[PDB]
């Protein structure tokens, strides 16, 4: 018994984690280096 | 069972107040700056 | 001079409503004292003995009215004094 | 007797009370002071001129405050399951009638702001559509009331 | 794009696992135990009461703000070289805010029959109760979303009307009757709602 | 290509402008070369500041 | 007809109905009357800041403003969130209560509210000075005080409406154009009387008739009104309000029902007859008429229904007044001897200095503008066509 | 509920207003016919006074001439532009960015056909219009070879993006300048087009068929305008753009051309150039091509002009009150050569 | 006699199959609306002769209401589950239909518009369009109808 | 000896029989009339020659309602589950089909109908098309009587 | 007597009045360095008239601090359900308006930093905005404050 | 959150130090620190396969 209330906190818990961590690491992964000296310029 | 009926009230509330919660994070979350100052 | 009036006349504004809603408070709670219908809170735990505690303690909460006026009773003093300074 | 989870909703209620309306509040602020930039460097005098929509923002979350309190002195330990909806009910209704109303004044104060920036004339009008903002705030407060009886 | 990837995300991952949960109960002669009748019943219907109650005015009340801001953004835009436009646009928002009055109506002739009980299983809480409580939220939910679409169209039809009126002055007179025939159906939405939460007698 | 070198200094009272007459910033700078080459081309740019 | 005598003292009344309160009509006057005194200084003097001007343009609102606030807080008997209680209640008196079978019940009541039903027989009474004043403390306060503002509310806005809309048949005679009266404001008044009055008497009905001993099987007008509005006749369930309901609200809505084809259909038919007799696009004539009228039946229920924001102002008004008295000075009551006016000092001055900052300023500047809004929309849409020039004189600048 | 048309006042509703407002300012047919019988340049300014143009010439030109005319109708032009851009957020930004940088280009090409002749050096600052500029607008007179050039506009000018890999050249003549011209172009045509349908909604069916007109319009040109010339055949197929409704034979019939009548015979394919083609009969009386041209893309913009939420109401009506302003001068023109026969010549607008 | 919970098909078949004709309907007019008002601008004189769309917009919404009143006519708090079934079937079928109606009108009559506006011939084949869009929509509503009446 | 919920699926089946089906034909009619309209501008005369996807849609809308009658006609209280899930199986592939039919007739007639304004050699070339667009739907009338008598 | 699940709400509470705080500082003091950055140049000697939305911040971040620390402070093992309620209400309630909070001060503190650059009487104004948005902030903390005990 | 941080900057310092010798020694001194980032994530780990 109370296997409903074991169920759900670890279902809403691990939920929680991932998609922050997703969310989180799709933010860094798309991130901007600039185009703007260093990289724009060529020969 | 997978679910009380307590659980599934709370449930179905936190899942409306989420909701509105994510539509106004949307759109605040939507908010730009000006690039340059008149003049 | 010092503390024109250009950023006081306010200060004295404020001082005489005070002074005036302070000494209407302080007369309503020691006159009438203050039937519980113009007020809620009291100062004490206890009242199961009788009657002379409920008037003795709203007595001495509105002798707290004192000090209270008579604060402002200085400050619109100081003011005015301050305002005639030109 | 009563369950155990009825306590959770109605205090869940106050929450909104002090979260989403104060959300609608401060995205009304944020918008009204980019507004002030693009008109500051040209016209410079009415800079206080402008202090009317920035305020007319704080009273959304003034009006939440005094919801939340009332939601804090109804709560006691043996509530039955109807007070704990209704007090939800009340806090969801306020909550969200806030920030609705405060989208509505962000934008109008940008507009606002921009439009008296070149035609003082405009001032007047501005206002008028600001105070059909700040009142459907109060709607929603209205059945808050109603709730704390039936 | 920028980010309702999210969104879809969450959308098709959710009805996936609705899809293969459902397919697992059927073919597990598993569906004695999905029963409908348990979630209807042993939830009270406070809860969807107040629901109801609640919607009735949200969705009203985010329907006017949509109209309002919609309008207001316009007009004020338009009026920056043409003054004389101020004032006369005023009735879109009268309108505007008129689904707001029509909810927050409703709102206070559903609010009525909230009698409390005292029943506990559902046999006790009876028919006529589960009858009004589910009635009641839908009317709350049909209210609530026709006076949220109606406000959304006037908006956007008084702001066409509001940004073609600067042009030529003789113009206003000719496109309020797409207002009337919007906001006809914020009206026909209360009276539905009305038509449904008639016989209610919860007790 | 760094083959010149550059140095900066700038006068905090900002200076009168001829034409306006407003105080607009004004700054002083030096630059060392190696050659004429550089003499001769380092004045289109110059010219344009 | 120039609008200006009916406004001129219908606007301080309208902020007065959503302006009840007494300290802060005293402060609002005293702030016109600084500003009045000092005409001929101000006048005669270099000012900068608009606000000041516009304030000082509108002086004379203010004034009355503040002057029948003053009236209307002491109907309302809430002057700074409490009530001036003269002391004449007549509620409850203890032998009279131990009469009705009610003795040392206080002992379960320390933590319970006990509600006492009405009527023991030995208690009643009226107030002449307005509203009685024990309600300022009852916890049932809110019902009543919200079913007397809906009633009030609704009930002015239909007195209002129909000064509002009384009045273009002056006009109508005095531009010499029968078509437009006979076939005109004739169905436009009986419609809306027939309509509205009929709620008007329900209403005083219902507050004069049922008496408190038939509490339960009293009515709802509501429901009363919705019934007759879907025309369904249900046998049970709610009890008609008075003998020979029937026949005469079976009337009313038929009436009710018949005045609209006269306005859809009727003049129009009789232009054209007329326009033959001589012998003018007919089409568009009954297309703009018949615009007009549903826009005039749609629009007045609309300005009905929109009476409302007076009994939000009102309860919002009693509300903030209530938290701002009883969350920050409410601690000014205190167990200190000698340092505690000192501590009420600061506290008053913060308390003075909010209250400034939130009700008199800027939810005051709302509500006149609501007042406004309804002086323009839901007034003047049913005679001021409003199509007209001023004069642009060639006095020289 | 369509898809664009809910969330797009609510950072550009504002700036709508204004441009929807100062659309107005485009004068009808009867005021142009009021305006072409001024006797004088002041009887012109008279008149301009009672327009909404009303109030620029309140300077001291006494001696009154079409330059000051000139100037301050551009003057007028770049200071509302300015402030029209100085008021909007990013995406709009960029949109009034992809507008101005046809001006930069122009005047660009300016500076650097200018620079070929030594005989001016500076004096051509107050040719190139005011719009175009950017921080580098001096940089051109460096450049001995267009790698120098490129050099030059790399940093901070974002025409790079246009022709960094579309042009590898080491000598600088006063040929190849024409090609610059054709490639930069054509990169910006292209590159606006694609932006344009990103965009998606109203605005990419409000203006995509501006922008195919463009392109056909500048194919055609260039084809006529090398009949007669140095211009090898590949290179011309290698300048077309690819964004018009002639792209099978576009790069299949009119690379094989040579003479206006096989350009006649692709043109009447199509019935809308065959009616502008025949239009345009190059006779001694009738209009050459360009003016046809010209008439067809006032017709566009303005035809463009009824839809509600497209963000193009500001990018064709820059152009249109361009337009206007190359008429006024024509009228003016007349009256500085004492004769109205040739008046006519406008083109109405609205 | 039936079970307890006989009455919530019923009823959300009925608030789905208002709601939803509700929200074609909006979208029909809505469109028509800014199609009507971008157009006034160049031949204003024919503004009458243009407003036919809004009025078949207008019929969806009567579909959805005689549904909905013909459908909360027949709820009772004791029918069995077959009829609250074909409540709910009807009710969304005629919903569906009406959104979908909806849609189609609003495009039509946008494009229609400008078209007009181009060229007066095109009039008439505008209408017959018009009338193939009205009938889809109708068509539900008689299916519905052989559904509540079963 | 037969539950009742077992006559939900069959309902269904009426709905989709006409809403998925209805779907399509208003989609069509949509992408008709920005073709139509853009047609018109330069050769009017064409207009009554453009007018047959149209009809064809219309026929695509008629096949859905015939056999959403049918299968509502077929219904009764006293169903086993046999009958409602053929009924349910009949209207979803009546349903869809009429809805891909009405898709790939909506995107034809907007090209062909464009295309037709220069070549007129191309009409009969088009109604070829159609009718190679027209008989999907038709298929999927088969597969529902074979469904309904059985 | 009471579960031990209780504790969950509460701490979580304990958690988050902390968390979504500091997110909001994360935003007064990062875009209003950004802003300050351009603000060094043109002028470097007003960084003490643009030091002040980094001071909000931590001041928000201190009011996340406090009711982070109070709630955490009435920590018990037998706490009773209501009591856990109570306090994860409270530090939800508290976390997000200072989350709200710091969104706003960040986005006027870049706007009003360059706006001083350019214009400097800006500067006395822009601090009345700043101003408004820690009221929101004092507000969150009210409510813990009437959470606590009550 | 190792790997990304070594990406990014990497990238921009191989980019920067193409034509300024200098900043080479300087990049490594910030790749140090990301090491040592990841260093902590295996500490921790560590403790609690004993743990």
């Amino acid at each position: 018994l109370e296997y409903s209330v074991v169920f759900n906190l670890v279902l809403w818990i691990m939920i929680g984690l991932a998609l922050a961590v997703i969310i989180t690491s799709y933010n860094i992964w798309n991130m901007d280096p600039g185009y703007d000296s260093i990289i724009y310029r060529m020969t | 069972g997978f679910f009380s009926p307590g659980i599934w009230m709370g449930l179905l509330t936190t899942l409306f107040m989420l909701f509105i919660f994510t539509y106004g994070l949307h759109m605040i979350l939507s908010l730009k700056t000006m690039d340059r100052f008149d003049d | 001079l010092c503390c024109g009036p250009k950023l006081a006349a306010c200060g004295i504004v404020l001082s005489a409503w005070g002074v005036i809603m302070l000494i209407m408070l302080g007369i309503f709670f020691n006159v009438h004292s203050a039937v519980l219908i113009e007020d809620v809170p009291f100062t004490e735990k206890d009242f199961e003995n009788g009657p002379q505690n409920i008037y003795n303690l709203y007595e001495q909460v509105s002798y707290n009215c004192f000090i209270a006026a008579g604060l402002y009773l200085l400050l619109g003093g100081f003011s005015f004094c301050q305002v005639r300074l030109n | 007797n009563n369950p155990e989870y009825s306590s959770f909703f109605g205090v869940m209620g106050a929450s909104s009370a002090m979260v989403f309306s104060a959300m609608g509040a401060a995205y009304g602020t944020a918008k009204s002071g980019t507004g002030i930039a693009a008109m500051s460097v040209m016209r410079p005098e009415l800079i206080m001129k402008s202090i009317i929509p920035v305020v007319m923002a704080g009273i959304i979350a003034i009006y939440g405050l005094v919801v939340a309190v009332l939601i804090a002195n109804s709560l006691t330990d043996g509530i039955t399951l109807y007070r704990s909806f209704l007090q939800l009910g009340a806090g969801l209704s306020v909550g969200l009638s806030g920030l609705a109303a405060g989208f509505a004044i962000g934008i109008v104060g940008d507009a606002g702001v921009r439009g008296t920036a070149q035609q003082p004339r405009l001032f007047v009008g501005m206002i008028l559509i600001l105070i059909f903002a700040e009142v459907l705030g109060l709607y929603g407060l209205i059945v808050a009331l109603i709730l704390s009886t039936k | 794009t920028g980010l309702e990837l999210l969104y879809l995300g969450i959308f098709v991952a959710f009805w996936a696992c609705m899809v293969v949960v459902g397919i697992c109960y059927t073919i597990f002669d598993l569906g004695f135990r999905f029963d409908v009748a348990w979630f209807l019943t042993e939830t009270s219907p406070f809860m969807w009461s107040n629901l109801g109650i609640g919607l009735a005015i949200s969705l009203s009340v985010v329907g006017a703000a949509w109209g309002i801001y919609i309008t207001g953004s316009s007009i004020i835009g338009g009026g920056v070289k043409a003054p004389r436009i101020k004032t006369k646009n005023l009735v879109s928002i009268i309108f505007c805010e008129a689904v707001a009055i029509y909810g927050i109506i409703m709102a206070i002739v559903i609010s009525n029959m909230a009698e409390p009980f005292s029943a506990t299983e559902p046999k006790a809480i009876g028919h006529r109760n589960y009858h009004a409580g589910y009635s009641m939220f839908g009317a709350g939910l049909t209210v609530g979303l026709s006076n949220l679409f109606c406000g959304v169209c006037v908006g956007i039809v008084g702001s066409g009307a509001a940004l073609a009126d600067a042009q030529n002055p003789s113009l206003f007179v000719k496109i309020l009757i797409v207002e009337i025939f919007g906001s006809a159906i914020g009206l026909f939405g209360v009276i539905v709602a009305i038509l449904q939460t008639s016989r209610v007698k919860m007790g | 290509r760094g083959n010149v070198f550059l140095r900066q200094a700038e006068i905090e009272n900002p200076l009168e402008d001829p034409v306006t007459g407003d105080y607009v910033h004004k700054s002083v700078f030096i630059i060392f070369f190696q050659g004429d080459q550089l003499k001769n081309r380092v004045k289109k740019i110059c010219e344009g500041f | 007809i120039n609008p200006a005598p009916y406004t001129v003292i219908t606007f301080p009344f309208l902020f007065a109905v959503m302006f009840g309160d007494f300290g802060h009509g005293i402060l609002m006057t005293l702030f016109a009357v600084w500003m009045v005194l000092r005409e001929s200084r101000i006048l005669s003097q270099k000012h900068e800041n608009e606000m000041f001007s516009m304030v000082f343009s509108g002086r004379y609102i203010i004034l009355l403003m503040g002057l029948f606030s003053i009236y209307t807080g002491l109907i309302y008997n809430d002057c700074f969130s409490k009530s001036l209680n003269i002391f004449g209640s007549s509620w409850s008196v203890r032998p009279m209560f131990t009469q009705g079978n009610w003795t040392e019940e206080t002992l379960l009541g320390s933590s319970v509210l006990q509600l006492n039903p009405a009527i023991p027989g030995v208690f009643g009474g009226p107030y002449p000075f307005g509203i009685d004043p024990i309600w300022n403390i009852a916890t049932n306060k809110l019902t009543f005080l919200n079913s007397f503002k809906m009633k009030m509310s609704v009930i002015l806005g239909i007195i209002h409406m129909l000064f509002g809309v009384s009045l273009s048949l002056f006009n109508h005679i005095y531009f010499k154009k029968p078509l437009n009266i006979y076939f005109g404001f004739i169905p436009e008044i009986i419609f809306m009387s027939s309509l509205f009055g009929y709620l008007v008497i329900l209403i005083f009905y219902k507050w004069t008739a049922y008496d408190a001993h038939s509490s339960r099987n009293a009515p709802s007008l509501l429901i009363h009104f919705i019934n007759m509005f879907l025309f369904s006749y249900p046998e049970s369930g709610n009890a008609m309000l008075y003998s020979g309901q029937k026949g005469i609200q079976c009337f009313l809505i038929v009436v009710a029902m018949l005045c609209v084809p006269w306005m859809l259909l009727f003049k129009p038919l009789i232009l054209r007859h007329q326009y033959l007799r001589k012998k003018f696009d007919f089409g568009d004539t009954m297309v703009h008429q018949a615009i007009h009228t549903i826009e005039y039946c749609l629009g007045c229920i609309s300005n009905t229904a929109s009476y409302l924001r007076l009994w939000a102002l009102s309860l919002a008004h009693a509300q903030l007044s209530e938290v701002l008295w009883t969350m920050v000075i409410h601690i000014g009551l205190h167990v200190r001897s000698l340092a505690g006016g000192l501590g009420l000092f600061f506290i008053f001055a913060a308390f003075a200095t909010l209250t400034v900052a939130i009700l008199l300023i800027m939810e005051g500047l709302s509500a006149f503008l609501h007042a406004l809004r309804l002086h323009w929309v839901e007034f003047q849409n049913k005679f001021y066509t409003g199509t007209g020039f001023k004069f642009l004189p060639f006095s020289f600048e | 509920s369509f898809f664009p048309e809910l969330y797009f006042n609510v950072d550009n509703g504002y700036l709508e207003g204004l441009v929807r407002g100062l659309k107005a300012g485009v004068l009808s047919q009867a005021d142009y016919l009021n305006l072409v019988q001024c006797e004088t340049l002041e009887d012109l300014k008279l008149h301009l006074q009672s327009t909404d143009y009303g109030n620029f010439l309140a300077n001291e030109a006494s001696p009154l001439t079409v330059s000051v005319i000139d100037d301050k109708l551009k003057e007028k032009m770049v200071v509302e532009f300015r402030h029209m851009r100085n008021h909007a957020y990013e995406p709009l930004a960029s949109f009034l960015d992809f507008i101005t940088y046809s001006y930069m280009i122009d005047n660009v090409i300016l500076l650097i056909t200018g620079t070929l002749h030594q005989r001016s050096i500076a004096e051509l600052v107050p040719k190139c219009h005011p719009l175009g500029s950017f921080e580098q607008m001096e940089a051109v007179n460096i450049a001995q070879t267009p790698a120098e050039l490129y050099n030059a506009i790399l940093v901070d000018t974002p025409l790079a993006a246009f022709f960094q890999d579309c042009i590898s050249e080491q000598d600088l003549d006063e040929m190849n300048i024409e090609i610059i011209r054709n490639t930069l172009y054509k990169a910006y045509l292209e590159s606006f087009y694609k932006f344009c349908t990103l965009l998606g909604g109203t605005t990419a069916d409000a203006m995509c068929p501006i922008l195919e007109f463009e392109a056909d319009r500048r194919a055609f040109i260039i084809t006529i305008n090398s009949f007669g010339t140095e211009l090898s055949k590949e290179d011309r197929a290698k300048l077309f753009p690819h964004c018009g409704r002639l792209y099978p034979e576009g790069l299949a019939q009119l690379a094989r051309a040579d003479d206006y009548e096989q350009v006649k015979n692709v043109a009447d394919y199509y019935p809308e150039y065959k009616l502008l083609f025949e239009g345009a009969g190059s006779n001694p009386g009738d209009k050459t091509l360009e003016d046809r041209f010209f008439e067809h893309e006032v017709k566009l913009n303005k035809l463009a002009f009824l839809n509600q939420f497209h963000f193009g109401v500001f990018y064709a009506f820059v152009k249109l009150k361009e337009q206007e302003c190359r008429n006024i001068v024509w009228i003016a023109e007349c009256i500085a050569q004492r004769h109205r026969a040739k008046i006519d010549n406008y083109i109405p607008i609205f």
